[PDB]
RNA sequence: GGGAUAACUGGCUUGUGGCGGCCAAGCGUAGCGACGUCGCUUCGGCUCUUCCUAUCAUACCGAAGCAGAAUUCGGUAAGCGUUGGAUUGUUCACCCACUAAUAGGGAAAGCUGGGGACCGUCGUGAGACAGGUUAGUCCCUACUGAUGAACUCGUCGCAAUGGUAAUUCAGCUUAGUACGAGAGGAACCGCUGAUUCAGAUAAUUGGUUUUUGCGGUUGUCCGACCGGGCAGUGCCGCGAAGCUACCAUCUGCUGGAUAAUGGCUGAACGCCUCUAAGUCAGAAUCCAUGCCAGAACGCGACGAUACUACCCGCACGUUGUAGACGUAUAAGAAUAGGCUCCGGCCUCGUAUCCUAGCAGGCGAUUCCUCCGCCGGCCUCGAAGUGGCCGUCGGUAAUUCGCGUAUUGCAAUUUAGACACGCGCGGGAUCAAAUCCUUUGCAGACGACUUAGAUGUGCGAAAGGGUCCUGUAAGCAGUAGAGUAGCCUUGUUGUUACGAUCUGCUGAGGGUAAGCCCUCCUUCGCCUAGAUUUC
RNA sequence: ACGAGAUUCCCACUGUCCCUAUCUACUAUCUAGCGAAACCACAGCCAAGGGAACGGGCUUGGCAAAAUCAGCGGGGAA
RNA sequence: CGCGGGGUUAAGGUGCCGGAGUGGACGCUCAUCAGACACCACAAAAGGCGUUAGUACAUCUUGACAGCAGGACGGUGGCCAUGGAAGUCGGAAUCCGCUAAGGACUGUGUAACAACUCACCUGCCGAAUGUACUAGCCCUGAAAAUGGAUGGCGCUCAAGCGU
């Protein structure tokens, strides 16, 4: 018989998983994210967008 | 035996660990990937089988399900992470205000006796003018991360347990940018996801958990027999495993009051057994009805996580169709699915008048 | 009876016979002479783990009158498997089947059945002897599991490394199609099961019963009844819970590179060539992912940190450093090419920068050059910094004045950075873990999941539910077989006892000990006490 | 005819086995008290090499982290 | 060969373990577990469309080797045999003409022909080629079974081989 790791089956899995699983899936995404997407709509240094510093080694100490 | 889980040591964590979430595209809208449920037990359904090609084509089938009570998980932080020539590395991670006791007493081992003060100067943070803080983590996550991660924690006052010590894990938000994913968590602090939001009816999913224990067992039980290769006594059970390819069959709501009921029986019930789940309690919160068996003991922690491949079978992408679940006890050989289906099939009793 | 000798083999072994003639390049100057051709023909069984390939099967290829089907020979391949009986008649020991197949060896090994040597005496054409003597040498480590000090305790993670997993068959469709005179008769794509292996699980079914839970019954006893004791659990029936069973149920996953081989473009070699440069595909192969463990001296993020001293400034240390003394210097890419200012330049880092001053003073003259600290705005995440601006401080690019002596002719020119500790003076905080009791998702002991501070708390009862058994004790009905008295005959005379039957009674009993629920169902307990910690 | 004689055949039964699972008591386990012996040059990781088919100490690699608890049987001439 | 100090060497070495050269000159070699001093066995008159040096013979402006464009004819389907057999299922002979050359034929092919192809010849092209041996280095020239060995890393105009 053929192998679970065999070429051709990988082959035919890709094919399923391009041709029938995957506009199921994708359909099953979509209507999840949505529900998900309802739940949770439900000066730099002084501001914080300019990120700054917060608060073994990797060279010799000197 | 097999060497591929040679080391037969106890697990180091009692929780599991999910060890590999599904590959990331920024294709796919944003959703998450885990969540976590309270292993309550095992009933009987009956299924109108729709398999083209199989013996059981248009025919009913008698099959074992698992229940799993899943109370809404609350989202209370966020982690990113960043790529490294050493692998992953946490960068920073961002707590939500108002964490709730349960989640405290995680991080304390005698929380009677001490003085409840964990988080007390983080949540200073945010109403103190120091957002410019909390927004400087976030905006480092955007701009330097490509995985982040959502913290969330369960709900086990509703769980019929004695425990009170919540559990927390990382769930990955996937299949976004890493800007959208991070306005994502941060929109999600501080409130309830039911698992009716992360997983859906007939699709196949992924259950991490540590076995039954079973203590210091011989060669006969342990490695199975009629150096490292020769079997030997040791520690059996209590091993971390991650099972594979198991339908859900259904999600109940709990609020329905009509959990157990399908389109062809007409019985408001729902899905606890007569006389209550076994060593369990009742469910009384959302609930996956998961296929087959499942590792874990009753009231263990139960790690629910999506397949990291798509799909190759037609078990999958299969709608499923239910005509009866099972509701009698679990204590002996239970005949009745309600208390009033008992209470007319033998009459009144002598109690019954006296009372009366 | 004496002499030499402990005994053998170790790049051993494997597929192609020997002898004679003919031919025969050479060597040689007759002799050796290969390939061919001719002539003559102790043993058996038992095993577990791992390894090898000299492959029986499964995968992929090359060839064959290989039409199809079934095969045969050969190649890469050890990933994955390699059976159940007979051994009861005969022999060279080998038949019966099942299966995809029923391959061969190494580690050379233990159990189990089959199947002694010296003298002495009496004799030797030859043996006999119950005549004597005699050898018979609970610990460490490995492996499997469990804890663990130091780094404050804890929470969430990363993944170096180690192991690694799936296997074979069948059925449906393709299709009674291609193919074939007929008989017959495939395959790719698609779908559904089963074998072996592996990991789990207890709804259901079966098994198990100290639930000694309920009932029945034997012997003996508590004076009888009731309720029970003993028979190391008397025997029998059912029996939850727990544990278990291919006797039950569930699940087992995808990328890259290759071997044989088949090719593309194309030299060698003016044809040609899959190979030389370049390159395509391709096996159950290899390497990884998925999966298991986590380095107890690998790492990251976060929370709270009582003292000690947590942070900041400077003051030093008779404190430690596999070893300061200018510890100075970022393009990328090619090497049969590159750089540029677009003029030109490139063997050459023997280059560039910095480089003077009591170990570097004081005052000038003169200069806007360089260095440093602080802020503001930004930028640096692979193990996280630099730029710009502003303030202040220092500052030979030129030239002087004052000072250096005495360390006595050299003696490490004690001078840097990091870490650690001791002190002040400014700011900041008021923590945990363990023992203990408890839990059973856990368990040899440790360990682990829990809970103990006012609560949806913990514990003990109780009520209800759900299950198990099978109808309690007692009372009553002439229902009742049968055993006896009263009077005199009874065609219906009465009075007592009366096993059994029926009703009260799906009753009574048990019910978490590893079942479920509690609206004030009742009662009680609580902010401890001991140790340790930056 | 007889025989605790042997063998074969027939019927019946069986955890002998397919293929194991469950249960009970005493141990095994932990504690209090009491408390030996065998044996002991010194030790104790593996691989290749160490002419005398001899290694445990040498060579040169793999390596290599305190202190412990339980299991086992692998090693210590003719 | 007494106990010490200094200097110089032998055998062996100078890429790092490791003290001393990534020393100099000219060449050779690429091995799917090269070789680094074992040179005995496997092992031969052995297999290599690997590479370098050499020896002998031979062809060449009278045009050599390779190629391309053409010829490859006639007696004659030679004789026997065969159902059929014409160069090509078989046996045996294998001559002559035209020639520039062409076998009573080297393969494909047909029932038999036909047709194609080779040998051989000519035109175009243009200068060096062919065969057989010898000597170096390289591949193969047979290997089982715990993971391991030029001592180890590792080394390719070498850190291999010869002087």
């Amino acid at each position: 018989a053929k192998s679970a790791r065999a070429s051709r089956i990988k082959e035919n899995h890709q094919r399923f998983k391009k041709n029938i699983a995957g506009p199921v899936e994708a359909a099953r995404l979509e209507r999840l994210s949505a529900k998900l997407m309802a739940i949770a709509q439900a000066s730099g240094v002084k501001s914080g967008k300019s990120i700054g510093r917060k608060d073994s080694s990797i060279v010799f100490p000197m | 035996g097999s060497l591929a889980f040679l080391p037969r040591k106890r697990a180091a964590r009692h929780r599991g660990r999910v060890k590999s979430f599904p590959k990331d595209d920024p294709k796919k809208p944003v959703h998450l990937t885990a969540a976590m449920g309270y292993k309550a037990g095992m009933t009987t359904i009956v299924r109108d089988l729709d398999r083209p090609g199989a013996k059981a084509h248009k025919k009913e089938v008698v099959e074992a399900v698992t229940i799993i009570d899943c109370p809404p998980m609350v989202v209370v932080g966020l982690v990113g992470y960043i790529e490294t020539p050493r692998g992953l590395r946490s960068l920073t991670t961002v707590w939500a205000e108002h964490l709730s006791d349960e989640v405290k007493r995680r991080f304390y081992k005698n929380w009677y006796k001490s003085k409840k003060k964990a988080f007390t100067k983080y949540a200073k943070k945010y109403a103190e003018n120091n957002g410019a803080s909390i927004t400087r983590e976030l905006e480092r996550i955007k701009k330097y991360c490509t995985v982040v991660r959502v913290l969330a924690h369960t709900q086990i006052r509703k769980t019929p347990l004695k425990q009170k010590k919540a559990h927390l894990m990382e769930i990955q938000i996937n299949g976004g940018s890493v800007a959208d994913k991070v306005e994502f968590g941060r929109s999600l602090f501080e409130k309830p996801v039911t698992i009716d939001t992360i997983f859906e009816k007939d699709e196949m999913i992924d259950v991490i958990a540590v076995t039954k224990g079973h203590g210091f067992v011989g060669v006969t039980a342990r490695w199975g027999t009629k150096q490292w290769t020769v079997a030997r006594a040791g520690q059996m059970g209590y091993h971390h495993r991650t099972s594979v390819n198991h339908k859900i069959y259904r999600i109940g709501k709990g609020d329905d009051e009509a959990n157990a009921s399908t389109e062809t029986d007409l019985t408001k019930k729902k899905i606890t057994p007569m006389g209550g789940f076994v060593r369990y309690g009742e469910v009384n919160n959302d609930y996956v009805m998961i296929k087959g068996s499942v590792p874990g003991v009753k009231k263990r922690i139960m790690t629910l996580r999506k397949s990291l491949f798509t799909h190759t079978s037609r078990k999958a992408l299969e709608k499923v169709e239910l005509k009866w679940i099972d509701t009698s006890s679990e204590f002996g050989h239970g005949a009745f699915q309600t208390a009033a289906e008992k209470k007319q099939f033998m009459g009144t009793l002598k109690k019954d008048l006296q009372t009366s």
